[PDB]
């Protein structure tokens, strides 16, 4: 897993990314890269040991919608660091620096059943003033929970829901 | 169906990657199609990224990458109840004898916790073996551990097959024998030994030997210990022999070696007294059962403070130790009175008759044994009347020790003998406070009760 | 009667009535990883070191690591059924513990939840599990005594509140007795007590809490429980738990005696969970911080003057002292009293009791070896009275035991010599004593006023158990005021002297045993 | 004998106090499974939002 | 006085069966502020009142 | 203006931005719940991260709290002010006392004074024991060490050297105890302030319970006290109570700060931490210490790298052992292994001198013929070497001395023997003049006036 | 899986160019420090055994 050495690249990227104003081209183009890397075929290639300046162009060739330098840059340097394999991961953390810049988050709503939309523009209400962000809502429904709602915004729950109530009071006793 | 998909393949050691939401439960079994039968993998630890590091319960070879791998749901489950007496079976549960398939109803998962804190019997019981020597100097607590420190060319098997007839038959229980890693000539030649003696009916065998991969060598004492419980819950006193614990812990030595784990004290594995642990602590006297156990014990390199038996005497409550003396002079069991010791030997446990009755002889015999040498330097006439007498007692109590087992009538022709523990108090203090002292040694030798020796000294 | 329905429901419905709806919000995480016990949780921005975290079931792990994006933690209990993927709650809790007097006479386990049958704990809010012991300045300087009911111990190797006494020896030489029986003792000393058993069977725990039963000790013991098939992590963390129950009564200014059954096999137990983690091993393949393991453990039984116990409790506590006595259990391998945990103990410990298997094997129990066992607090722990007749008691026997081995062959000085054998053969002959047999500092006293003020020539090895059966029963029967004042204070005088030899005369003329 | 007499007597009370514990909350889950409705789900998604 | 606190036992589940029935609503009733009739519950809760 | 990213244990690493990280020993700051928390940098990790130890409890502390970088190292109050108080590891009043009105604080960590500065003293410092001052003399201005096992009486030697010639003594006084008892320093507290010495005593606690760092750096908190005094003119006393435990903390740490470890799993710099305190304990030209330290050896093992890399930093070097304690013969020194820079016929006279060496040989002389004795029995030892046995256990005796703190244990009263007392006493011994008086004479005496007094009695 | 100095600005630069100057061939940056050494980037000219000046008048010696 490549939590941890993906940290550094992504911040460069983003960095980066920045001081030009191509914030969405940046990404798009990572998204792309993230892709390359996921084909049946490239994946062998990328396992394989190759000198990191001849797998950098093959992967380089595999892709014309990277920008003549920054993009190839990147993936020269991740090829000579053997750490091609971490793109996917550079791009969920790059995903998250740019939703903290632009002071943005998305809080998952889990419910018994779908919400009046009247309950959901107070939910959003409510947590753009828990959260500073401007909030995406994305409904889900379950029906073990079997009422009340579960608000998960990343690592923070609001177990709202009555299966929770159950579960919390039945180990009172 | 199958889901998971093997992804490494080193010695015994495979490692297989499921969908992110199946990954397998620790312990759980798996299966693959190793070509022309199948393979059952045991899981031992959950890597990141679904994937899952397993031991292989059989040789491995041939396995190649990306084997489709059925996730068992469920650990290791293996065949318990009458229905196993008298069968043989391997770590998984398999009739490994020829004569078919195991007709049980139930099975259970090995891997259990040991009974709670309020399921333990609240008292303290002793086993009637029916072996005079041991029922003296060394007592066995229902429900404990008991080692057996004897070498080779004494009788253990013979001692095992005695143990076995007698808590069959003066009790209503049966027996499990466990061959944790130990040759498979002996293992035959107790099949046998036990086939033509009618006690094949009342033992149940599984056996894993030097032959087997590392996984059956450690899983197999935990088969033979849960059919032990299956026996235990319907109310029965039951037997538990293990062929060899010092084995039972140096299959955990290779496996967490396989596994990487970083060593400890003189080479074992780092969780040495958690494994042994969990297992000697299953075996215990439970308010509906009990199993107690018989464990043959190798101390290596003839020291006692070497990690693996200094950890293993933690949990033995007897001990019995054979010498080849004793067998040289002609006395069956072989027991050694004086370094056979148990913890259940004290007044507050035992009694005091009995306490003092084995210490008696204790002293008796560890004075005659240098008596003797005394005489074998100075030569006999040297000592005092005193010690005449001291040496003519020990002589008789000697002889006493000998009994006749009902699986030794093959061998001595007479018939076998089961010596209840209030007889042989009576003979020993007999012996001891100046009785008997009108008839001659060979009138105690391999008699039985005293009542007996008296018997055989008027015909001869 | 008593099992009374509307009782049970009341409960209940107190329960149902006292409780809380409104949601809360917390933090999660997920287990990335399983393996030996430990666990490799992913998420978990917000947790703390040291903290609790919930798992599925109602079972809990204690954090270790903060790595930079991942929390490494231990489970505390089965770990086997835990599965990648599972979430898992920061408690905002640090590692706590059911505390209380509300625990007396309850087996419970090492995180406080009871194991007997008995139903939910009664108990004062809860206490950190690590802590820091009270600094120099807050300490005071041991005085009161501490009775065990060995005449051996009490009189060569005293006690005192607030010491820290090693029991080491090797297996099956009497020290789980001799702990027990110090436990015992208490029962009517005002000295709560408590006793951890450490990787230890089961069937032995239960035979303990029998005995402890057996001669009412249990309604005044707490009994913290860890048997050999647990995880190893409650062993390691089960005497940090100990002895945050007993700090709850030192802190009050109250008295308790802590029993820690192996701190053996805790090292053990945390050399497990060490080696698990990858950590460089040192000496014996134990951690670097084995010592640091047992140092901030037993440097909490300690004794504190009465500002620490007034400024603690709020002011509502004045003029009291608390104290919290260890008696640390070790075992060493074929009497090895030079390996390196026993070592390190026995540099952590304010003394030791030695118990020699050489003269277990010979009858002599308690087997204190003098020579070996020392007690760092000396007389200032004893009674007056005792701290009189006992004097070099001690190094009195070790020369005699020593003597004993050139002796054995031949000797000259003959009779000055021989004299000092037959005292020192007949005060070995009286220090041994039977199992659950303790006797007052009365008892104790007079017996050693025998012992030194001669009184015992004549009779011989095989009548000095009778000489102190008849003595005592003698003493019982007549100067039942004298012994209840000699119990009662540390009653030594010219005065006491002269009584005690009357009845030392009198006992050994006229009575005859 | 009288301290195992009144250990037994605790020992029953529990043994019975946690089958009513138990049966309690079931009984409880199934009323709620069998008594909610729009009704009481937007009640409580209400009364939770509004304290958010 | 074991034989005793059998028929103690036995005596007292015999009265906590009237119990459950009562806990679980107003547990119910607890989680979920809305009221719930005993009506539509009289069956289900029978389940609760035998089998303790 | 730095973030923590990780705590491990005792160490937390912590992230500053690229042009602020601290430097090396610097101290940083933080809130672990209501408590304020003292870091100190030990490496520079690349990348702005910093990685330090903390010196208090680690427990509390989350992840990306906000740390405060303090710019100066860890500084502690220092001179005449802290005289008679006790303190912290980070120099605050540990007393219940109030502040220390301190003048001026110094940074623990300082370089060791030039070679140019040093300086050699000769001047012999006479102590009441005999058998410290006749096999292993010590000067003023030099170190000591007392080498032993757990338990033998390392402490109890050093008690007695601080009655012996600590109140004996014009200048004032630092008393270092690093991972040691709580309780013996409240014991030695409040003995001080019952005599009221206590004023010319400065004392630093790093006892057993606190975490690592404390214990850590506790000792140099101490040597700089120490060394304030020192450079003021002045003459000084420093007793460490554990040097041991200043080891023990580093190998505690090392592996947590990334550093692969070494001979017996101790840190790969344990020379090197060693040598760099060591090596400002010292005497100079401008004022000298004193010093003693008393030195645990782990398992009674005299090889480990532990204490055989402290021996080359001692002038007089006192090794205690189990096997004598265990004959009741207390102070345990051994003689055959106890040594002294200070031991040359030029420093002590050739009587004293060869006194030493004849004890030395007779005992060695015994110890060659433990073994046939064993085996054989002593009755086969030639007629001259019975003699050498019977005084070489004389003389074994006649090393033991009671001492005044340790009536508590054997309630004989102390003795204070001079050295002109005891070279004459061994004289004697050796050449024969008291070869007719029972072993037990010798046992626990201070003089031979006291012994050949004892014989009457037996 | 870690890192090897791969730090956020020095990966910045790279992304700038990847054929970054060569003039700086004789001359590097402190990157780390530690017990006594000290990791340096650049000195794509440092020979085993050289000696590196440091600030000051101190001298390092080049080892790996
Ligand atoms: N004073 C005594 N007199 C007679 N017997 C004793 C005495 N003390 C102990 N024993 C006997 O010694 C046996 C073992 O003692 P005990 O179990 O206390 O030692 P232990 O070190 O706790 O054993 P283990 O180390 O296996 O736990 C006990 O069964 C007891 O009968
Ligand atoms: N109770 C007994 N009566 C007669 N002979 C015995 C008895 N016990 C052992 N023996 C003899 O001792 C020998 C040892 O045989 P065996 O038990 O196979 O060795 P081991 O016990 O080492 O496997 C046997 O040949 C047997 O004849
Ligand atoms: N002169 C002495 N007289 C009597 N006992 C002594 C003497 N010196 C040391 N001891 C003994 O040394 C034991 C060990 O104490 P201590 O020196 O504190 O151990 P440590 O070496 O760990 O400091 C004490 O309990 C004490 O009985
Ligand atoms: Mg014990
Ligand atoms: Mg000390």
């Amino acid at each position: 897993e490549f939590i941890t050495v993906a940290r550094p690249y992504a911040k460069a990227a983003f960095d980066f990314a920045v001081e030009h104003q191509s914030v969405e081209r940046w990404q798009d183009m990572l998204a792309f890269a993230a892709e390359v890397t996921k084909n049946e075929q490239m994946a062998e290639l990328l396992s394989g040991a190759l000198a990191p300046e001849t797998l950098a162009e093959s992967f380089i060739a595999v892709a014309g919608e990277q920008l003549d330098e920054n993009g190839q840059n990147l993936i020269r340097v991740m090829a000579e660091n053997g750490r091609l394999n971490a793109l996917p991961d550079v791009l969920e953390q790059f995903i998250h620096l740019r939703a903290v810049s632009e002071a943005t988050a998305e809080v998952d709503v889990i419910s018994a059943a779908a919400l009046s939309e009247q309950q959901l523009a107070k939910i959003s209400a409510a947590m753009e003033k828990r959260l500073s962000r401007k909030v995406k809502l994305n409904a889900k429904i379950d029906k073990s929970v079997m009422a009340g709602v579960i608000i998960r915004a990343g690592d923070m729950v609001i177990d709202g829901s009555v299966r929770g109530r159950l579960e919390r009071l039945a180990d009172v006793l | 169906m199958a889901t998971g998909k093997i992804v490494q393949v080193i010695g015994a050691v495979v490692d297989v990657e499921f969908p992110q939401d199946a990954v397998p439960r620790v312990y759980d079994a798996l299966e693959v199609q190793n070509g022309n039968e199948r393979l059952v993998l045991e899981v031992q630890q959950q890597l990141g990224g679904g994937i899952v590091r397993t031991i292989a319960m059989g040789s491995s070879d041939g396995l190649r990458r990306g084997l489709d791998v059925k996730d068992l749901e469920h650990p290791i489950e293996v065949p318990v109840g009458k229905a196993t007496l008298g069968r043989i079976m391997n770590v998984l549960g398999e009739p490994v004898d020829m004569k078919g398939e195991i007709g049980e109803e139930e099975r259970w998962a090995i891997h259990r916790a040991a009974p709670s804190y309020e399921e333990l019997s609240n008292s303290q019981e002793l086993l009637e073996t029916g072996i005079k020597v041991i029922d003296l100097m060394a007592p066995f607590a229902k429900g404990g551990k008991v080692g057996l420190f004897g070498g080779a060319g004494v009788g253990k098997t013979v001692n095992m097959m005695e143990l076995i007839r007698n808590i069959a038959i003066e009790h209503s229980g049966y027996s499990v024998f466990a061959g944790v890693g130990e040759r498979t000539r002996e293992g035959n030649d107790f099949y046998h030994e036990m086939t033509d003696s009618n006690v094949i009916d009342k033992v149940s065998l599984v056996y894993g030997q030097m032959n087997e991969p590392p996984g059956n060598r450690l899983r197999v004492a935990l088969t033979g210990l849960t059919m032990a419980e299956k026996f235990r819950d319907e109310g029965r006193d039951v037997l538990l022999f293990v062929d060899n614990i010092y084995r039972y812990t140096l299959a955990g030595t290779e496996v967490s070696a396989l596994l990487g784990r970083m060593p400890s004290a003189v080479g074992y594995q780092p969780t040495l007294a958690e494994e042994m642990g969990v297992l000697q602590e299953r075996i215990t006297s439970t308010k509906t059962g009990s199993i107690t156990s018989v464990q043959a014990v190798y101390v290596p390199a003839d020291d006692l403070t070497d990690p693996s038996p200094a950890t293993t005497f933690a949990h033995l409550d007897a001990t019995v130790v054979l010498s080849r003396q004793i067998a040289s002079l002609g006395i069956y069991p072989a027991v050694d009175p004086l370094d056979s010791t148990s913890r259940q030997l004290d007044p507050l446990v035992v009694g005091q008759e009995h306490y003092d009755t084995a210490r008696g002889v204790q002293s008796i015999l560890q004075r005659y044994q240098e008596l003797k040498d005394i005489i074998a330097i100075l030569g006999m006439d040297e000592l005092s009347e005193e010690d005449k007498l001291v040496v003519a007692r020990a002589r008789k109590i000697q002889r006493f020790l000998s009994q006749p087992f009902f699986v030794a009538e093959v061998f001595t022709g007479s018939p076998g003998k089961y010596v209840s523990l209030k007889d042989t108090i009576r003979g020993f203090k007999g012996i001891m406070e100046g009785e008997y002292d009108h008839l001659p040694e060979q009138a105690f030798y391999m008699v039985g009760s005293i009542e007996e020796a008296v018997e055989k000294a008027k015909k001869l | 009667m008593q099992l009374n329905s509307t009782e049970i429901s009341e409960l209940i419905k107190q329960r149902i009535a006292q409780f809380n709806v409104v949601s809360e919000a917390h933090n999660e995480g997920t287990i990335v990883s399983v393996s030996d016990g430990v666990i490799r949780i992913h998420g978990l921005a917000d947790c703390m070191q040291g903290e609790m975290i919930s798992l599925p079931g109602n079972r809990y792990a204690i954090a270790l690591n903060l790595e930079r994006d991942s929390v490494g933690a231990v489970v505390m209990g089965p770990y086997a059924d835990l599965a990648e993927g599972m979430k898992v709650k920061c408690t905002g809790r640090i590692l706590e513990v059911p505390v209380g007097r509300g625990l007396l006479g309850r087996v419970v386990n090492t995180l406080g939840a009871p194991i007997d049958g008995k139903g939910p704990l009664d108990h004062d809010g809860f206490s950190a599990v690590e802590a820091i012991a009270p600094g120099v300045i807050e300490r005071q300087s041991v005085d009161q005594p501490v009775q065990t009911g060995y005449k051996a111990v009490d009189s060569m190797i005293p006690i005192g509140r607030g010491q820290r006494e090693l029991i080491i020896g090797d297996r099956q030489t009497g020290k789980t007795a001799l702990a027990i029986d110090a436990i015992i003792n208490q029962r009517d000393s005002g000295i709560k007590c408590i006793y951890v058993a450490i990787g230890q069977k089961a069937s032995t725990i239960s035979n303990v809490v029998r005995k402890l039963e057996e001669h009412g000790a249990l309604a005044n013991t707490i009994v913290v429980v860890a048997t050999a098939s647990e995880s190893a992590a409650l062993q390691y963390l089960a005497p940090y738990a100990g002895c945050a129950m007993g700090e709850y009564f030192r802190d009050r200014g109250e008295d308790a005696l802590i029993i820690y059954d192996d701190l053996s096999k805790q090292a053990v137990a945390y050399r497990q969970i060490s080696l698990l983690l990858r950590r460089p091993p040192g000496r014996e393949a134990f951690p670097g911080d084995v010592f640091y393991l047992h140092s901030r453990l037993l440097e909490r039984a300690a004794r504190v003057n009465a500002e620490y116990v007034e400024a603690f409790t709020k002011g509502e506590v004045k003029g009291k002292t608390g104290s919290l006595t260890a008696l640390p259990i070790i075992e060493t391998q074929a009497g090895d009293v030079s390996a390196f945990v026993p070592t390190n103990v026995i540099s952590i410990t304010d003394g030791q009791i030695f118990l020699e298997t050489n003269l277990f094997n010979a009858g002599i129990r308690p087997a204190v070896n003098p020579g070996i066992s020392v007690s760092r607090v000396g007389g200032a722990a004893q009674t007056k009275i005792m701290k009189k007749l006992s004097g070099g008691i001690r190094t009195a026997l070790a020369q005699y035991r020593e003597l004993a081995a050139f002796s054995q062959f031949a000797s000259d000085l003959d009779d000055a010599t021989r004299k000092q054998l037959d005292h020192g053969q007949k005060v070995t002959e009286l220090l041994k004593q039977k199992q659950y047999a303790p006797m007052s500092v009365a008892q104790q006293s007079l017996v050693l006023f025998a012992a030194e003020r001669g009184y015992l020539a004549d009779v011989e090895l095989s009548k000095i158990g009778s000489f102190e059966a008849a003595l005592l029963a003698y003493v019982d029967r007549d100067h039942a005021p004298l012994m209840q004042e000699i119990n009662q204070t540390g009653g030594y005088n010219d005065e006491i002297e002269g009584k005690l030899k009357g009845i030392l005369d009198s006992f050994k003329a006229t009575q005859s045993w | 004998a009288q301290a195992e007499i009144e250990a037994e007597r605790k020992r029953a009370r529990e043994e019975l106090r946690k089958q009513v514990a138990i049966l309690a909350v079931a009984g409880a889950e199934k009323i709620i499974e069998r008594s909610v409705d729009e009704a009481a789900n937007s009640d409580i998604v209400d009364k939770l939002v509004a304290e958010l």
